RNA sequence: GACUAAUCGAACCAUCUAGUAGCUGGUUACCGCCGAAGUUUCCCUCAGGAUAGCAGUGUCGACCUUCAGUUUUAUGAGGUAA
RNA sequence: AUGGCCAGAAAGUGGUGUUGACGCAAUGUGAUUUCUGCCCAGUGCUCUGAAUGUCAAAGUGAAGAAAUUCAACCAAGCGCGGGUAAACGGCGGGAGUAACUAUGACUCUCUGUAGCCAAAUGGAUUA
RNA sequence: AGACCCUGUUGAGCUUGACUCUAGUUUGACAUUGUGAAAAGA
RNA sequence: GUCCUAAGGGGGGCUCAUGGAGAACAGAAAUCUCCAGUAGAACAAAAGGGUAAAAGUCCCCUUGAUUUUGAUUUUCAGUGUGAAUACAAACCAUGAAAGUGUGGCCUAUCGAUCCUUUAGUCCCUCGAAAUUUGAGGCUAGAGGUGCCAGAAAAGUUACCACAGGGAUGGCUUGUGGCGGCCAAGCGUUCAUAGCGACGUCGCUUUGAUCCUUCGAUGUCGGCUCUUCCUAUCAUACC
């Protein structure tokens, strides 16, 4: 058992259903169906949009060379790096066991 | 107990008692419990409403 | 969909129970939960087992389970 | 001994430290039991000083959801299929059937009963 | 496993509840006689579908070191190995080697009799189709010894070699070749391996009359050096996994002929002898 | 949870004590000059906050620069009618 | 009785007690009749039975120029290992065996129109 | 200005492996605590 | 900082890196042609024998982004038409076919103005002086919740009390819903589509059976007595 599996067994966390974990959601504003993640997913909404609202303070704190169009990809890379470190820790623990 | 073993997947079983008036449904429930838990009278129609009595952990009796 | 079913002998009554106000399908081998642990109430007068199904191609309406 | 405090009980039972807890946990109450007993205490909305509901009760959410159906290829396929050999075997089985009082029915098998049960008598038909 | 193809290979090589048919690796040492190479060719022809063949010379002595055999099992996913050798002490040797978990489970040497060995091509008969599993017949008193010995392990390896693929059904036209292994208790006993084709003839009875014709190859072996399995590894290899379609029998739970789940209740004998009836006023004389 | 001087799920008396309330009620002459407003922006919310904006008194500075919920000109969007 | 149950800030203090198991103190049930579904051993009750496994204060030994630091040792209770008020509680039976002790586990199958028996009665349908 | 509903930085009574304490009980050490012997050792 | 009808699967065709000889610019290095080329390229893994009419590279089709069923396996379920899971079967894609192949991979969370730790010799102070330990301040570093510490302050009051705040509508009535067809007409007549009253057609016992009553959260009454409406049971007329 990994760390998440042990924690879920202790806390009584139920596994999500296959219908609940589908990569599909209904966007009301566009009135269309879209993916939550992956190619053209909801996690990258607005990277290809023609106009993006930018906060003045956020743009001032933004480093030179970077733009608003890569912030979501930055957050995805950070989350993927954290998940990868966690799964590597789990694999190392399972290898020791 | 055998019915409870057969329905071990469920949390408990309910056993409802039916019949004519004055046949002894409440008397049977009281006898199974070993205690006067349901009202008993020789006049017909003493029991007017449905009543739950917890016989064991997984056995309920319904008068 | 859900209406509050009030229980208790006091003037202030517990309201944890809900009752489904629309028709439901309970399926086969249905035994109701006991009243102490029955939060959702699906009344027997609203349970349906058959429906009038129409085939768009054959233009035939049959009552089906 | 060790102590009747909740922390001492946690180290005595060896639960992994840092785990979250449901409010009201003790020796007599697990998280499942607290959820079960708080179900009985549910049903009261959160109101302001003027009685207006600011948070709805359980299963009284008052917000209208977007009731839509996605296009899916699964809607236009057959969910259940059965073969002629299987139908013939079921017909032979139901012809072979005999009633035993000391046996009980625990789970009904979902079968196309109209294609398995025998036809009515010709006089009635 | 980045690619789906490499992932498929890894899942195929992963342990399973029901196993894949075992793969046999045919390889030879630095010295291997032509008779031994012909015997390896005949065994490969018997087992074409689930075998791989090496073509180089390997300086490996299997009873001294088997690390290279473990490496080859790891790389080729082969659980059986036929290793050819030739020597002054042992002129023609076939070393049947069986793995478990990519480590050597057991090993057995066969010494060929060279003057009586006949290849498949030297018999002028119709041959077995590719992919057809032949039936097996084991004859003699050497296979029912109470102690596990070299003959019993040879029987096990030959069963695992000519096992083929498992099947719950078989066509009646696929019962036309038989492989017969004969060996007797006793100076060294000779294990004789023969393959025959089967002809059927009318006999005036529903059961047909079976007639045999020699198919080849004709092999005579003397059992040689012997490497028995470790005990714990032997129990780990003889553990039998349970198929998920094989249900566990529950007490008083069954399934009827219509698929309904049926429970059994038991009432017991009705004993009313110790019941005292009510002594009413009207029952007294 | 009855009684304990008409006082009891903690008697009566005096003091700390003018205890505390964000809640309720009230808050006392006249005239004149101005004079309003409800996500604008950020913060975990309800039992939330600041903050932008709108106002009044004084001043000071050359009350210096002039600017403007408007049109026109030209160029965009709307090339949409015609 | 060098005792229990209490009360008291304490006391060379008081009550039970001018008392001593047919007594004192604390409980549950509540006349009489009826009356103890079958079997245990999970929680609990109690066993000075072996351990130091947790192991404070004081004490012991070592290092430093000392402040200080590190080590064994470490009572009761807990823990471990036994018997139960078997109270709570869990437990559908009965047979075998290959396990061999707890937990087994793997199969088999289980459904008298007023009597008999008990020291007149068979009751709670209690005056 | 009753009752009922709702709100509170709400008050108060009661309960429990809720928190921090504590009466009581139990265990260890020190002083009260003196006098000799008979051994075992350093 | 950019780009993509995504990856994947199936089928078909072709052979690569390099060397030699040649071709205006083109000259070691652009593109094209021939010959030789066991892979010496590319794709994966870590061969001590991976892949050559392919496992490489280009075309065609699917792109449907995680299908259905299960009395079976494992786990769980106070929301038990079971859920997740494994396996099997069916489906699906491709191909002429043999067949091939998919129907996911993972993970507690919180702090970064945080936690832990190191060095300062030529940094400062310990306020009577000096030295050595030690402590504090300041500065500079290192790592990132395995070895970076920690993340456990519950209920009840029908025994009660206080300070306050409160207590859809010119609606309805006599004729069902869904689906198809016809349909006078409305539109349209460079598109012949779209609405459509009146209707119709399919689902919802030879006068039977009586052995199938299907859930109080929402509360009504009774007496006495007066009046009004008509949507008239009776009396009156047609
Ligand atoms: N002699 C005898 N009398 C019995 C027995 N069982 C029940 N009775 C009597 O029968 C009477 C009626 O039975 P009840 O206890 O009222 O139960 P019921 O049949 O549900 O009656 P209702 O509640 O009115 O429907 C009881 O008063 C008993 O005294 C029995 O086994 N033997
Ligand atoms: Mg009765
Ligand atoms: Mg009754």
């Amino acid at each position: 058992e990994t760390k998440w599996q042990a924690f879920a067994r202790r806390r009584g966390i139920k596994p999500k259903t296959r219908e609940q974990r589908r990569n599909l959601q209904y966007n009301p504003t566009t009135g269309q169906w879209e993916r939550k993640w992956g190619y053209k997913g909801a996690n990258k909404r607005g990277e290809t949009d023609p106009i993006i609202e930018v906060s003045a303070a956020k743009e001032a704190m933004r480093p030179e060379g970077t733009s608003v169009r890569g912030d979501k990809r930055r957050e995805i890379r950070a989350r993927v790096k954290k998940n990868q470190k966690q799964m590597l820790r789990n694999q190392r623990i399972a290898a020791e066991k | 107990r055998q019915f409870s073993v057969l329905h071990k997947d469920r949390k408990q079983i309910s056993v409802g008692l039916i019949g004519y008036p004055n046949v002894g449904k409440s008397s049977i429930i009281n006898a199974l419990r070993g205690k006067a838990v349901a009202k008993v009278a020789p006049i017909p129609g003493e029991t007017k409403v449905w009543q739950y009595v917890t016989l064991m952990k997984r056995i309920y009796l319904i008068d | 969909m859900f209406k509050v079913v009030k229980t208790g002998k006091k003037t202030h009554k517990k309201g944890w129970k809900r009752i489904v106000t629309k028709p439901t399908f309970v399926g086969p081998d249905f035994t109701r939960r006991p009243v102490k642990y029955e939060r959702f109430i699906r009344p027997m007068g609203l349970r349906y087992k058959k429906a009038n199904v129409t085939h768009p191609t054959l233009n035939v309406t049959v009552q089906l389970p | 001994g060790t102590g009747k405090k909740e922390k001492n009980r946690l180290l005595r039972e060896g639960r992994t430290p840092g785990d979250p807890h449901v409010k009201g946990e003790n020796f007599y109450r697990s998280a499942k039991k607290i959820k079960t007993l708080n179900i009985l205490k549910e049903g009261k909305p959160i109101r302001d000083s003027k009685g207006k509901i600011v948070k709805a009760a359980s299963f009284q959410s008052k917000e209208v959801p977007k009731a839509v159906i996605e296009p899916n290829r699964k809607w236009f396929t057959n969910t259940r299929v059965i073969s002629q050999d299987t139908l013939q075997s079921f017909r032979e089985a139901m012809a072979e059937k005999q009633k035993d009082p000391y046996t009980v029915l625990l789970k009904s098998n979902k079968l196309p009963m109209s294609l398995i049960r025998d036809g009515p008598k010709l006089e009635d038909g | 496993p980045r690619n789906a193809r490499s992932k498929r290979a890894l899942e195929k090589r992963a342990p399973k509840i029901v196993e894949n048919p075992k793969t046999c690796l045919f390889l030879r040492g630095t010295t291997c006689s032509q008779i031994t190479q012909d015997a390896m060719n005949d065994l490969y022809a018997m087992r074409q579908v689930h075998a791989k063949r090496f073509h180089k010379k390997n300086a490996i002595h299997p009873f001294e070191d088997a690390t290279s055999l473990c490496f080859f099992s790891e790389k080729n996913d082969c659980s059986l190995m036929v290793f050819g050798s030739s020597n002054k002490k042992r002129p023609h040797t076939l070393t049947f080697v069986r793995m478990f978990d990519y480590k050597v489970l057991d090993m057995l040497e066969f010494y060929l009799d060279p003057d009586t060995y006949r290849s498949i091509s030297q018999f002028k008969t119709s041959k077995i189709p590719i992919g057809m599993r032949p039936m097996m017949v084991f004859a003699g008193t050497a296979f029912e010894s109470p102690v596990p010995n070299a003959f019993t392990m040879a029987k096990s390896m030959l069963i695992d070699f000519f096992r083929g693929e498992p099947s719950d059904k078989i066509d009646v036209e696929g019962l036309r070749f038989v492989v017969v292994v004969t060996a007797d208790e006793p100076q060294k006993p000779i294990l004789r391996l023969r393959v025959y084709g089967i002809r059927t003839k009318r006999s005036g009875t529903r059961l047909p009359r079976v007639e045999v014709e020699e198919h080849g190859p004709r092999m005579d072996f003397r059992l040689g050096r012997m490497r028995e399995p470790d005990p714990a590894m032997l129990k780990e290899a003889m553990k039998k996994a349970k198929t998920p379609q094989e249900e566990r029998t529950k007490k008083n739970i069954s399934m009827d002929l219509l698929g309904d789940k049926i429970g059994r209740i038991h009432m017991g004998k009705t004993d009313l002898s110790k019941l005292q009836t009510r002594k009413m006023k009207g029952l007294k004389r």
